[PDB]
């Protein structure tokens, strides 16, 4: 039970650092540009909804 | 067993424990020595008892 | 598995909405960021920086609101959004916190997944009033023979554990936690004390040792350990007993019993000093923050024993105060001594002299006293108090040609003192406290030589278990010693002493 739990923890930090690697890829894309448009309309929708 | 997520050894040790569930076999050895001891003891006890009872009345 | 949980988590964060109030740090130095902005900010409210550190806003100053950072200085840097969390400091409270080591904020630091909690309650709420409180009336048996006889501890009344530095003060406390296992395990819900131990300013290694020790004695299952370790930032250390009290409130309010042991309030004080002086609030006596009496008094009075109107709950408390060189005149000890309702004074000399627990019988007092103590244990140990008193007075006369009377006292006294030692990190059931003490009181063990006193103690227990565990069970359950029971006991002791 102890090692099984340890292995789950080991999995959680391993897949976490892999997520960091995907994040560095995401911030490169001109999705970086295209999602600003998404944010722009979202803020328009939000602030008018108040 | 439901805690473990690596379970293919809980069935192993569950069945191994329940297999070897007799972990030691019985001993009754006090039936040969206790009767022998009881005979000498009883003899000596009765000898003392009768002897002193006789002496009391004497 | 873990992948599924992460997938659940990403899904479990959603887009936000417009967030009222913002600040920009005006200057951040010394862990005291002073933010310009935050137009409506409730006093002591939790504010969250851009970086991700959390803070509370102790000083609302006329033009700037002085946040205190709950993390490393490096995190906040001059000018940066300071979001307003909008809820004054509150920590999850609930039945579900049982068995988790949580930090001051309330986040799980044990790493046994999310803390399931039934409410979040504020961390500064005022103590039960005059009419809510009903006088103490239920013993709390700590299991240490010396504590239980010499200084009874009752439900809902704070009693200090003031003693010399690193004379294993914490050990005396930890013993209390272990003994509560005996009542706890069962099914009587008007007997379970659910303890919460509040480790403030202790190194993370020490608190790890604590965690392991509790697990070892199979005691995590009625323990919650709020731990704000030495490493943790000075605001977290400051809020650590206050937070802890709130954890206790769920138990008190819901009508359980519980004992919260604040260890050590001496370090709590130091943290308050650090905050106040750094916030430039006026200094005061012994360079301790000006209202330091007020701070300690607020914490310690949250303990109470609720009336039968208010659900008959309790919240026993046991602050631990570290006396620097045993100088009980020092400002932080003196304040606390006044606030508390009892003292246990562990003395370094006694510790060295092999009396462990090292309770100095003379300088400890119980101010709630005879309300506590199991009725049985009270009967057969009124004598014990008086005998020891004589032994103390006649102690110095142990340096010749001494009266027979003086010699009688000395024999009885030395044997009693030896008898009251308890092996460290093992509690002893109340049903065996009454027999052991009975022997010394009735003078049966006066004859037994000092070296054999220890051997006698263990022997007496085994002898009691074999010969008359009927007697033991009667003692335990009846809980009051009737003349007939004392009769049987006299016989039993006579038989035991003879062998």
């Amino acid at each position: 039970v102890r090692y099984e739990a340890s292995l789950r923890q080991l999995e959680q930090r391993q897949l976490a650092k892999s997520v960091i690697s995907r994040v560095q890829s995401e911030l490169g894309n001109p999705k970086f540009q295209e999602k600003v448009l998404q944010q722009s309309i979202s803020e328009i929708e939000q602030l008018l909804s108040k | 067993r439901s805690v473990l997520k690596n379970t293919s050894v809980i069935d192993k040790i569950e069945s191994y424990v329940k297999q070897y569930k007799p972990v030691k076999i019985d001993a009754s050895k006090q039936l040969q020595v206790i009767e022998s001891f009881e005979k000498h003891a009883m003899t000596n006890a009765k000898e003392t008892e009768s002897l002193v009872s006789k002496e009391l009345k004497d | 598995e873990v992948s599924s949980i992460l997938e659940e988590r990403i899904k479990g964060v959603s887009d936000e909405a417009n967030l009222n109030e913002t600040g920009r740090v005006l200057a951040v130095g010394d862990g005291i960021a002073r933010v310009f902005g935050l137009n409506n900010i409730q006093a002591e409210e939790l504010v969250e920086f851009s970086s991700g550190v959390k803070g509370m806003a102790l000083n609302l100053e006329p033009g700037q609101v002085g946040i205190v950072l709950f993390g490393s200085d490096r995190l906040v840097k001059e000018g940066e959004l300071v979001k307003r969390t909008g809820n004054i400091v509150d920590v999850p409270v609930g039945p579900g916190l049982l068995g988790r080591v949580v930090d001051a904020l309330g986040n799980p630091i044990d790493g046994k997944g999310p803390i399931d909690a039934a409410g979040r309650s504020r961390a500064q709420v005022k103590a039960p009033g005059i009419l809510p409180r009903r006088s103490v009336h239920e013993p709390v048996q700590t299991g240490l023979k010396a504590v239980d006889a010499l200084v009874p501890i009752g439900r809902g009344q704070r009693e200090l554990i003031i003693g010399d530095r690193q004379t294993g003060k914490t050990a005396v406390a930890l013993d209390t936690i272990l003994n509560q296992k005996r009542w706890n395990n069962g099914s009587d819900e008007s007997k379970k004390l659910y303890c919460v131990y509040v480790a403030v300013g202790q190194k993370r290694s020490t608190v790890a040792q604590l965690v392991q020790t509790l697990e070892q004695h199979d005691a995590m299952k009625y323990s919650i350990i709020v731990a704000a370790t030495a490493s943790e930032a000075a605001p977290l250390q400051y809020l650590a007993p206050f937070t802890a009290a709130s954890i206790g409130e769920w138990f008190r309010d819901n009508g359980k019993h519980a004992l919260i042991v604040y260890d050590d309030l001496s370090k709590q004080a130091v943290a308050y000093r650090q905050l106040s002086l750094l916030l430039r609030r006026p200094p005061g006596r012994e360079a301790y923050p000006g209202d330091v009496f007020y701070l300690h008094s607020r914490l310690l009075e949250r303990a109470a024993k609720l009336s039968e109107k208010e659900g008959s709950g309790s919240l026993t408390a046991l602050p631990v105060i570290e006396t620097q060189g045993g100088d009980v005149s020092a400002y932080i000890p003196t304040n606390v001594i006044s606030i508390t309702d009892g003292q246990i004074f562990l003395e370094a000399e006694l510790f060295y002299k092999g009396i462990r627990p090292a309770i100095n019988v003379g300088l400890s007092v119980s101010r709630v006293g005879s309300a506590a103590q199991v009725k049985a244990l009270k009967q057969v140990a009124g004598s014990l108090k008086l005998f020891l008193a004589q032994y103390r007075e006649v102690a110095a006369f142990a340096q010749s040609d001494l009266d027979a009377s003086t010699k009688q006292t000395l024999v009885r006294g030395e044997r009693l003192t030896q008898l009251l030692k308890q092996n460290q990190y093992s509690p002893l059931a109340t049903e065996e406290q009454v027999p052991l003490i009975y022997a010394g009181v009735n003078g049966h063990l006066d004859g037994i030589e000092l070296s054999r006193i220890g051997e006698f103690e263990s022997s007496f227990l085994s002898y009691l278990k074999s010969n008359h565990n009927e007697l033991l069970t009667e003692i335990r359950e009846k809980g009051e010693l009737s003349k007939e029971l004392l009769a049987s006991l006299k016989s039993a002791t006579e038989s035991f002493v003879a062998t």
